C-alpha cells in the first residue's frame, strides 16, 4: 500500500491489460449557466452547451418536485428561472 | 527545494488523557507521509513500564481458580494489565500485593518500591470475601510498545502481556483542505489515547523527537536542498 | 422547429444579439460616471441637455417644456455641452 506502506494481505491479480481512450471525455460534458440567452419564440433558456444553454427540467422531474411537496423550488424552476 | 506554506499543530483536547492533534495545510500526498509513521511512533516508539509477570499464591499448576477471590486468575491478569506504572531504572523490579480483611482491594494497596509510581490507586483489582487472603508479586519492567507473554523455570510465575506503551489508543485520517485554488491539501488529524502516566502532547513531542533523529541519518548522508517550510 | 443553434447563429449576425437577463439587470444600472458629470452640471444645463441630447427634442420644444426664451435654452444647450466634454474625455464609456 502506497499510503501507509504496510502490505496488502493477500496477493493481487496484476498483469497488462489493453486500455482505450473513449471519446466521451468530461471536458466535452462539463457545461454551467447562471443565465445566458434565450429563445426568441418560447422565451425559454437555449438549449445545449454550445448555446451556452440551460438544462432541461421536464415532466418526471416535476413529478419528483411534487412527490417532495416543494411548491416553492417547481414555481421558482418553471417561472422566474425560465419564461418569466 | 522550494518553499511551502507554513503547516501549523493544533491540539483539541477531548479529555485529561485524550486529544485530538490537526497538521494543516500540509502539501497533496504529504498527510498519509506523516500519518502512519507519526501513529507507528507514537505507539511504540515511547519507553514505559508495565508488569511482566506476576505470581499467585496458593495457586501453582492450577491456574484456573484463586481461593478465596471473587475473581478468576485470567481476569486478574486482565485489570492487573490495566496497572498503570512508571519506573526510573531499568531492571526488574519486583512489587508485592497482600490484603486480608473482607473488602476490595485497589492499586494503593500494592506497596510501590523506590523509584516506582503508580499512576492509578484507585483502580479496582479483586474482591476479597470473608478471610479471603491475597498474595501477589508483581514484576515490573521499562520497555517500548507492546511486547506478548513471553516458560516452566519455578512455578507460580505466570507472564503476562506487558503494554509499555503509555498511549492506549492512535487512530489517524487525512481530509481535504484548500489553499489557494487547490482543495486537494492534506489536514492530517491525530485521535491520540493515553494513560495518566503522560499527556498526549508530551507523547506527540517524544514521537516528534523520535523521528527527527531518525531521517536525521539520512539528513546526514550529505547537506542538498530539501523542502524547508520553517518561517 | 427552428433549431436554438438557428436562433443563436442567426442572433451573432443581427444588430442586437441575444441579451441574458444580467445583461438586462446591469444595463438598467445606474452608470456612477456618467451620471456623477451629470449632477456636477447645474440643473438647467442638464436640463436642457437632458431634453436635446438625450431625449431629441427640437429647441422650440426645448423653449417651451421649460418656460425660457430660445436664447437661456441655446446657450445653456452650448455651455453645458462644453462643461460636459471637459468632465469626461472617452473614446468609449
Amino acid at each position: 500500500d502506497g499510503r501507509s506502506g504496510e502490505p496488502f494481505p493477500y496477493p493481487v491479480t496484476v498483469g497488462y491489460m489493453y486500455i482505450m481512450k473513449l471519446h466521451h471525455l468530461v471536458d466535452d460534458k462539463i457545461h454551467a449557466r447562471s443565465t445566458g440567452p434565450y429563445s426568441m419564440i418560447t422565451q425559454q433558456p437555449l438549449g445545449g452547451k454550445a448555446q451556452f444553454g440551460g438544462q432541461r427540467f421536464g415532466e418526471m422531474e416535476c413529478w419528483a418536485m411534487q412527490a417532495y411537496g416543494a411548491a416553492y423550488t417547481l414555481q421558482e424552476l418553471l417561472t422566474i428561472k425560465s419564461d418569466d | 527545494m522550494l518553499i511551502s506554506q507554513r503547516p501549523t499543530l493544533s491540539e483539541d483536547v477531548l479529555t485529561d488523557n485524550r486529544s485530538q492533534f490537526v497538521i494543516e495545510p500540509l502539501e497533496p500526498g504529504f498527510g498519509y507521509t506523516l500519518g502512519n509513521s507519526l501513529r507507528r511512533t507514537l505507539l511504540s516508539s515511547i519507553p514505559g513500564a508495565a508488569v511482566t509477570s506476576i505470581r499467585i499464591d496458593g495457586v501453582l499448576h492450577e491456574f484456573t481458580t484463586v481461593p478465596g477471590v471473587k475473581e478468576d486468575v485470567t481476569e486478574i491478569i486482565l485489570n492487573l494489565k490495566s496497572l498503570v506504572v512508571s519506573s526510573e531504572e531499568d531492571e526488574p523490579v519486583t512489587m508485592y500485593l497482600r490484603k486480608q480483611g473482607p473488602g476490595e482491594v485497589t492499586a494503593g494497596d500494592i506497596v510501590p518500591p523506590a523509584g516506582v509510581t503508580v499512576h492509578n490507586p484507585g483502580m479496582h483489582i479483586a474482591t476479597l470475601n470473608d478471610k479471603g487472603k491475597l498474595e501477589v508479586e508483581l514484576v515490573v519492567e521499562r520497555g517500548r510498545g507492546y511486547v506478548p507473554a513471553v516458560s516452566g523455570a519455578e512455578i507460580g510465575r505466570i507472564p503476562v502481556d506487558s503494554i509499555y506503551s503509555p498511549v492506549l489508543k492512535v487512530t489517524y485520517k487525512v481530509d481535504a483542505t484548500r489553499v489557494e485554488q487547490r482543495t486537494d491539501f492534506d489536514k492530517l488529524i491525530l485521535d491520540v489515547e493515553t494513560k495518566n502516566s503522560i499527556s498526549p502532547r508530551d507523547a506527540l513531542a517524544s514521537a516528534g523527537k523520535t523521528l527527527v533523529e531518525l531521517f536525521g541519518l539520512a539528513r546526514e548522508l550529505n547537506v542538498e536542498a530539501e523542502g524547508i517550510e520553517i518561517g | 422547429q427552428i433549431t436554438d443553434w438557428q436562433l443563436a447563429s442567426n442572433a451573432e449576425h443581427s444588430s442586437t444579439g441575444l441579451r441574458s437577463a444580467e445583461v438586462e439587470a446591469l444595463e438598467a444600472l445606474p452608470d456612477t460616471e456618467i451620471k456623477e458629470a451629470l449632477q456636477a452640471l447645474p440643473e438647467e444645463f442638464r436640463m436642457a441637455v437632458y431634453y436635446a441630447d438625450v431625449e431629441g427634442f427640437p429647441y422650440k420644444e426645448i423653449a417651451e417644456i421649460m418656460d425660457t426664451p430660445i436664447g437661456t435654452v441655446m446657450s445653456r444647450l452650448h455651455r453645458g455641452r462644453r462643461q460636459l466634454r471637459g468632465l469626461l474625455a472617452d473614446v468609449a464609456r
